[PDB]
C-alpha cells in the first residue's frame, strides 16, 4: 500500500521530471489516441489531431494531478478527491483505461530520461500510477 | 492481423537496429522485478529475491537473449504469426500453465525497453505499429487455451 | 476451439431447458449494476443510475433477450462460432469501442445466471463445459481487434 | 472502499450462508480445480481428485478466513494479516487467481441459496470480495 521505500523513490523521480511534467502530458495523451483510438470515444468536444492547443491544454492539467498527487503521497485519496468523480460518476471511464495512459506515461520518461527509469524506479513509480488510477476508480468499490 | 506497408516499415526499420543481448536482458529483468510473481515459473535459476540478485543473474541475461530472439521471428513472418508460435504455446499452455495476462505484460514491459533505448525515433506512429505487434504475438501463444 | 463428445452433451441438454427472456434480463441487469461502467454504452435506453431504475427499464428486458438469443446460435453452430459472430464483432468493436474485457464480464455473469437458476443440475464438469463455451464466444466477439 | 450501505448488506448475507460456510468452502475448491486445472499446480502435495478430505479439509479453513473478514469488515488487513504472506511473499500466487476463487464462490451461493444473491447482494459481495483478493495480494504494491 506504498512502502517507506517507494515513497522516497517516487518523491525523487518526481523532483528530477520536475519542469517537464508538463510537457510529458501533452505528450501522453497524444501517444495514447495514436495508440489507442478508442481513447478517443470521452474527448468528442476536443480537436484530437497531432498539435493541437486542447491537447497541449488538456495535458498540463493531467501532469498537474500526478505531481500533486506525489506530493501529498502520505494521502493521495483527498488531495485527488474531486477528480474521483469527474471520472467515475459523470464521465463513467472503462477502468482499463487508467492502466493504457499510465503505460503511455512511462513511455514519455524513458524517451526523455532513459536513466531516471532504472529497474527499480519503473517498480516504485508502476505501483505510485495504479494507486492514483485506484482513486480515480474508487467509486466503483 | 492485417498490416499496411507503411507499417511493416515502421516495424522492420527498428528492428534493424535493436540489440537482442542488452534488451533481452532488461525485458527480463523488469518483468521479474516489476511483476514478482512471474518469479515462481524460474526457479531452477537459483536465486531471485531481490533486484541486485536479478540483475547479476547468468540465466536471466541468457534466457533474455532467448525470448527477444524469438519476437526475431515474428519481425520476419508478419503475415504467418501462428504457426510459427504453435510449438512455443503447447509449451507455455500445455506444460508451464502461464496465465496469458502475462504475455500481455512482457509486451508492455518491451515497449519501455525499445522506448528508453531509442529516445526520439521512437515517434508515436511507431509505437503504434510496435503495440500491434506485441499484441499480436500475445495472441498467437494464447492459441493453446481453447 | 475443439469440443468432445460428452462436452456437447452438457452444453445441448441444458440450453434445451433455459428462458431466454428471463435469463436474458437477469444476464443484462446485473451487468449495468456490479460493474456501473458499462452504463455509458446504453444512455439511449433513458435512466439508468440506480438498482431500480435498471431492473423497471422495458428497453433492459428487450435487449437482454436479444443478448441471450445471440449465445442461443451458439449452442447451434457449436464449430462455426467465428463467421457467426463476424458482423456482430465489427458492431461491438468499429462502431461502439467496447473494450473485450466486458465480453469476459459478460460470461461470468452469465454463468451465475445460469447457476442460481439450475440449482444442483449445474454440476462442476457442466459449468466447466459452459466455460468453455462463454470464453469462446467472448473470444469470438474479440476477432475485429487487430 | 466499501460504503455502510454494502457492509450492512455484507454482514448480511455471511449470518444468512454462516453454518453453510465450511462446506460451500469445499465445493468452491472442487469446482476451481475442475473448471480452472492450472489453480492445481498450486496444490501438488495435495489429493485433487472429485471427493477428496484434503480439499474437504481446505475447504473448511478458506471459509475460515471469509468469515472472519466479515466479522471485522472494517479492518479487513488486520484480520487477514498472516495470510497475505502466505499467498504473495513465499507461495508467490498469480493475482488473476483471486477473481476465479471468487467466481467459483458466487457460483456455490448462487446454487444453494439462489434468494439471497440478488443483483444488490451480488453488487456488495462482489467488490467485498475483491477487497479480500486484495488484502492477499497486497505486498505486489
Ligand atoms: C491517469 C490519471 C488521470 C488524471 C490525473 C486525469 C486528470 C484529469 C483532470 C485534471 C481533468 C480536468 C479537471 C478540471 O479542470 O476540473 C480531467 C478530465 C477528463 N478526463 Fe482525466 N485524468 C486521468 C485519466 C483519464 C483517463 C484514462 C481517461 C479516459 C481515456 C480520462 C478522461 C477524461 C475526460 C473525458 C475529461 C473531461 C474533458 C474536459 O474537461 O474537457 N481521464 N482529467
Ligand atoms: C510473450 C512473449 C514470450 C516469448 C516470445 C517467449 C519465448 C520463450 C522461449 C524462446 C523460450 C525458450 C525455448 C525453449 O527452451 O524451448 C521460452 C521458455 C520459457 N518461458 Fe517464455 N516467452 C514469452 C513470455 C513468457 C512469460 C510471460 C512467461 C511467464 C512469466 C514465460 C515463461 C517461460 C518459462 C518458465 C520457460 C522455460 C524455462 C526453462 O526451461 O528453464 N515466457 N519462452
Ligand atoms: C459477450 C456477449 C455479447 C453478445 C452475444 C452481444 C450481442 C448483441 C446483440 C444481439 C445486439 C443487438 C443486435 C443489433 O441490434 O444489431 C447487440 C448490440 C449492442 N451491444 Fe452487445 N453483446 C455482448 C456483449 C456486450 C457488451 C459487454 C457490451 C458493453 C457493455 C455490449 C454493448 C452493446 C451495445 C451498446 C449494442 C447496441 C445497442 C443499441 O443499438 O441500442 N454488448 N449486442
Ligand atoms: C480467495 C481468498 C483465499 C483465502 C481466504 C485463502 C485462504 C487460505 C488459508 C486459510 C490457507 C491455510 C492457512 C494456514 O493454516 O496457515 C491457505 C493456503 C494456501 N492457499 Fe489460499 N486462500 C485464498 C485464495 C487462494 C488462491 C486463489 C490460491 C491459488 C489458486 C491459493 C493458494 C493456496 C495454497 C497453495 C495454500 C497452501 C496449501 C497448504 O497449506 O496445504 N489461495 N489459503
Amino acid at each position: 500500500v506504498l512502502s517507506g521505500t517507494d515513497k522516497t523513490n517516487v518523491k525523487s523521480i518526481f523532483s528530477k521530471i520536475g519542469g517537464q511534467a508538463d510537457d510529458y502530458g501533452a505528450e501522453a495523451l497524444e501517444r495514447m489516441f495514436v495508440t489507442y483510438p478508442q481513447t478517443k470515444t470521452y474527448f468528442p468536444h476536443f480537436d484530437v489531431s497531432p498539435g493541437s492547443a486542447q491537447v497541449k491544454a488538456h495535458g498540463k492539467k493531467v501532469a498537474g494531478g500526478l505531481s500533486e498527487a506525489a506530493n501529498h503521497i502520505d494521502d493521495i485519496a483527498t488531495s485527488l478527491s474531486k477528480l474521483s468523480d469527474l471520472h467515475a460518476q459523470k464521465l463513467r471511464v472503462d477502468p482499463v483505461n487508467f492502466k493504457l495512459l499510465g503505460q503511455c506515461f512511462l513511455v514519455v520518461v524513458a524517451i526523455h530520461n532513459p536513466s531516471a527509469l532504472t529497474p527499480e524506479a519503473h517498480a516504485s513509480l508502476d505501483k505510485f500510477l495504479c494507486a492514483v488510477g485506484l482513486v480515480l476508480t474508487a467509486k466503483y468499490r | 492481423v492485417h498490416w499496411s506497408a507503411e507499417e511493416k516499415q515502421l516495424i522492420t526499420g527498428l528492428w534493424g537496429k535493436v540489440n537482442v543481448a542488452e534488451c533481452g536482458a532488461e525485458a527480463l529483468a523488469r518483468l521479474l522485478i516489476v511483476y514478482p510473481w512471474t518469479q515462481r515459473f524460474f526457479t531452477s535459476f537459483g536465486n531471485l529475491s531481490s533486484a541486485s540478485a536479478v540483475l547479476g543473474n547468468p540465466n536471466v541475461r541468457a534466457h533474455g537473449k532467448k525470448v527477444l530472439t524469438s519476437f526475431g521471428e515474428a519481425v520476419k513472418n508478419l503475415d504467418n504469426i501462428k504457426n510459427t508460435f504453435a510449438q512455443l504455446s503447447e509449451l507455455h499452455c500445455d506444460k508451464l500453465h502461464v496465465d496469458p495476462e502475462n504475455f500481455r505484460l512482457l509486451g508492455d514491459i518491451l515497449i519501455i525497453v525499445l522506448a528508453g533505448h531509442f529516445g526520439k525515433d521512437f515517434t508515436p506512429d511507431c509505437q503504434a505499429a510496435w503495440q500491434k505487434l506485441v499484441r499480436a504475438v500475445a495472441h498467437a501463444l494464447a492459441r493453446k487455451y481453447h
